[PDB]
RNA sequence: UUGGCACCUCGAUGUCGGCUCAUCGCAUCCUGGGGCUGUAGUCGGUCCCAAGGGUUGGGCUGUUCGCCCAUUAAAGCGGUACGCGAGCUGGGUUCAGAACGUCGUGAGACAGUUCGGUCCCUAUCCGUCGUGGGCGUAGGAAAUUUGAGAGGAGCUGUCCUUAGUACGAGAGGACCGGGAUGGACAUACCUCUGGUGUACCAGUUGUCGUGCCAACGGCAUAGCUGGGUAGCUAUGUGUGGACGGGAUAAGUGCUGAAAGCAUCUAAGCAUGAAGCCCCCCUCAAGAUGAGAUUUCCCAAUUAUAAGAUCCCUCAAAGAUGAUGAGGUUAAUAGGUUCGAGGUGGAAGCAUGGUGACAUGUGGAGCUGACGAAUACUAAUCGAUCGAAGACUUAAU
């Protein structure tokens, strides 16, 4: 791996924890090439720490998803880490891993960078 | 004399007798063939070419260097072989014996044995005039604006040229190199390696060359 | 290691206690020097009552280091300080008794002459 | 440090040969969005 | 260590199997066998353990001792033929794994 | 060298030492050959051949140079804008301030000595180190190679045995030739010793966030401290210097004329130096004098064949290009399941202590870069270039 981003480690923890979340929530994002070969990672150690459930995984299953996001879904409020351990988990029981899915959209107009999309599967 | 080729494997020691210790690499040589014996009616010089590790065999829609191709594989077959990867020649060698087709063996390496090697080197970028060649660098301290440049690069208005075995800044790195007069320390035979005394160059995974000490 | 403007300390009964180093005997720009090596020294600090008393010039041999030796066994030995001891013009010590002990690698190195006092050889 | 002379009309040509751009690929118009 | 394991297979017979077990801060003696002549004896080295690294045939450690006033210390691989044996004596609790505090 | 002359430069040729780099010359400081003598032996002395390589760390004052301790096989003299400031310094050098002495009626000087005092420039052309695109080499492409030519390496010391024999008045001392162990220097590597290791493991203070339990996170040089995987590194780990030959300097000689004899050069002719070309390592056919083999591909302007490139996944490679590993008949990178090496015994319940604590379930649990196996994710889709053997003159 070892992609810094020219984004000194205090960043780059940061950026890093707001995407593995926010994806989550919409299951769909769109960023730039890189990032994404990153955030490939980060929350595939973050399922498999879903199918566990146990009361430890969910101790090590929030040193990095981040603060509690007081979502609200069809007539309801969740939380992204009572959604990942209920609702992921049970969908991704008899897979291995490989659960992403990066698409080549076009480059954009300012700064001509590949974007890119990223989903679930 | 005697030749075989092979890859790097890794780095360990062992003890002696005396409970000494002798650091060795560890080469795996498998799989070696002879392809063409040569003459001086022909080319004007007398050696054996060699290839050593197998391949694939020829494929239509074909876009790597795993499967061979056509003028490849129509070489390995005459001398029914397989498609071989690498290929050298090795010139100082007896040409009445070495018949062809067959394979070559650790054996004809005993054990205590004298050897030369030959191989690349490792890859060091762009990089400057004190790590490539290795010369002094400037004070730190004592208000100095020279810590690491090539100072002065020629004389005045005689000699306006600039010599050109010059020392500058470039790329240093997979060149060839040799080493002379290493030992044999012990010849497997199942596992098909055999072991030196001493470090020799190249990265894992790399290519190695050897082959038997010219000198007393 | 022990190179020039370096000190020592000495363990001898030859009333000199520590010294400061200002050369060794190789001679091809030599820069360093470990066990068993010749070398040239003064004194800083000596003991009121002796034979060897402050401002001498005299030749003087390592027995310890903080740097050990490699031996060929593979096996190494490394001390927690320095050391040195004080010689003469026939290749032997100025005082008698030795104090601290010394390293194996004296008897190849022609300094019996010190192991055959030593207490504790190591 | 400075300039002494005048670039030509030439060696400012001569030097631009390869101071062109490229052209994308080709799939069948649809792009190669791999 | 199963790289594709033509490393750890060919230096199998320098090992041993005679020698017991021992982490660090667990006192234990130590029965070299030195050559200086025709024949010579043993001469044990006594002390403490405070180094242990590696695996293989690579494997070392070393101990620590006080001798007259001065430190000693003697680093030594594990299956080397000088080693005649070694005798843990005493066993410990520490929470380190590397012991420098001890100078 | 101190000078003489005043031929270039005053619409600027802008600087004495020391630091970094290097390059030539011998009228030779050491090593290498020898002659000569009172060199008996050593130790020298003298002149002769020789430039391949080699040629030290520190104290006092500005110190160019000078004196001094300490080592060394030896610690060489000269050139190249008194080599190098668009590569560094500014003690020294003549700026403005102020003291102290010789001087002047005063403005001020001659400094005979001291203290304090702004260093400008984005490299166009040639030259140099490194790396690539385009045509060409009488059909087109993939691998292996010869080597006209060019560069590089080149040093030395002590012990002891040779062998106390040649020789030396005897003691002393070679030749011979055997190793053993080294200093400086030049190159590959990371198994050992050790240094770093900013997405790894424990410990630990302050303060914000959950009207607190602390089990957690954020910022405070990575908040500090103890350690440390892969990876690049030296102070660590291993090799190298060549011997050996072909002749040539001085210098040793033999036949041999000169002039009978003589005589080392005259017709002849063996000899002999670290020097010179050959032997050892590296790059090389744009070597337009464009080479040599091995196999593969073969037409109705004109499509296309062998065969490569675009393009996507990655490093054993890398500024970018390029080199290399692999593209669903697929183990390329990621992930998942197992191992290694590292840290050093979690959480949570359960016994023991009034208490803060320690024990046991369990060498526990977590683990970035190294190794293996496994098609769950994406290497999809599809496009573009691309040859059809001339002419004589011979032999067939
Ligand atoms: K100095
Ligand atoms: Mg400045
Ligand atoms: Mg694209
Ligand atoms: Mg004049
Ligand atoms: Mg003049
Ligand atoms: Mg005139
Ligand atoms: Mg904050």
């Amino acid at each position: 791996g070892y992609r810094k981003l020219g984004r000194t480690s205090d960043q780059r923890k940061a950026m890093l924890r707001d995407l593995a979340t926010s994806l989550i929530i919409s299951e769909r994002i769109e960023t730039t090439e890189a990032r994404a070969k990153e955030v490939r990672s980060v929350v595939e150690k973050l399922i498999t720490l879903g199918k566990k459930g146990d009361l430890a995984s969910r101790r090590n299953a929030a040193k990095t998803l981040r603060n509690v996001e007081i979502l609200n879904e069809d007539e309801t409020t969740q939380t992204a880490l009572q959604k990942l351990f209920g609702e992921i988990a049970e969908r991704y029981t008899e897979r291995q891993g490989g659960y992403t899915r990066i698409l080549k959209q076009g480059p954009r107009r300012g700064d001509g960078a590949e974007s890119v999309i990223i989903e679930l599967v | 004399t005697k030749g075989i080729l092979g890859r790097k494997i890794g780095m360990t020691q062992v003890f002696g007798e005396n409970g000494e210790l002798i650091p060795v690499t560890v080469v795996e040589a498998k799989e070696n063939v002879v392809l063409q014996k040569k003459t001086v009616e022909v080319d004007g010089y007398n050696a054996i070419q060699v290839g050593f590790e197998d391949k694939k065999a020829y494929k239509k829609d074909a876009k790597s260097n795993k499967y061979a191709n056509k003028p490849a594989e129509g070489h390995a077959k005459k001398a029914d072989a397989a498609p071989k990867r690498f290929i050298r020649e090795f010139r100082n060698v007896d040409v009445d014996a070495y018949e062809v087709g067959q394979e070559v063996s650790v054996d004809t390496f005993v054990a205590g044995d004298v050897i030369d090697v030959t191989g690349v080197s490792k890859g060091k970028g762009f990089q400057g005039a004190i790590k490539r060649h290795g010369q002094s660098r400037g004070p730190m301290s004592h208000g100095s604006h020279f810590h690491r440049a090539p100072g002065s690069v020629g004389m005045a208005s005689d000699a306006s040229r600039v010599f050109k075995g010059q020392k500058m800044p470039g790329r240093m790195g997979g060149n060839t190199v040799t080493v002379q007069n290493l030992e044999v320390v012990q010849v497997d035979t199942e596992n098909k390696v055999i072991l030196v005394k001493g470090n020799v160059p190249g990265p894992k995974k790399g290519l190695v060359e050897i082959r038997t000490s010219i000198k007393k | 290691m022990i190179q020039q403007e370096t000190r020592l300390k000495v363990a001898d009964n030859s009333g000199a206690r520590e010294v400061l180093t200002i050369k060794v005997l190789g001679g091809s720009g030599r820069k360093t020097a470990n066990i068993g090596d010749v070398i040239v020294c003064t004194v800083k600090n000596a003991t009121p009552g002796g034979v060897v008393k402050k401002g001498d010039v005299v030749k003087a041999v390592i027995v310890r280091t903080k740097s050990g030796v490699r031996r060929n066994d593979g096996s190494y030995i490394k001390f927690d300080e320095n050391a040195c001891v004080i010689i003469r013009d026939d290749k032997g010590p100025r005082g008698t008794r030795i104090f601290g002990p010394v390293a194996r690698e004296l008897r190849e190195g022609n300094f019996m002459k010190i192991v055959s006092l030593a207490p504790e050889v190591l | 440090a400075v300039p002494k002379r005048r670039t030509s009309k030439t060696r400012k040509n001569k030097r631009r040969t390869h101071f062109k751009i490229s052209v994308p690929g080709m799939t069948e118009e649809y792009k190669l969005s791999h | 260590m199963t790289n594709h394991k033509l490393i750890e297979a060919v230096t199998k017979s320098q090992l041993r199997t005679d020698l017991p077990s021992f982490r660090p801060g667990d006192t234990l003696r130590v029965h070299v066998r030195i050559i200086e002549g025709t024949r010579e004896r043993i001469q044990v080295f006594e002390g403490v353990v405070i180094k242990r690294r590696g695996g293989g045939v690579s494997e070392t450690f070393t101990v620590r001792k006080i001798s007259s006033g001065v430190g000693v210390e003697r680093t030594f691989p594990l299956h080397t033929p000088k080693i005649e044996k070694i005798e843990v004596k005493r066993r410990g609790k520490v929470r380190r794994a590397k012991l420098y505090y001890l100078r």
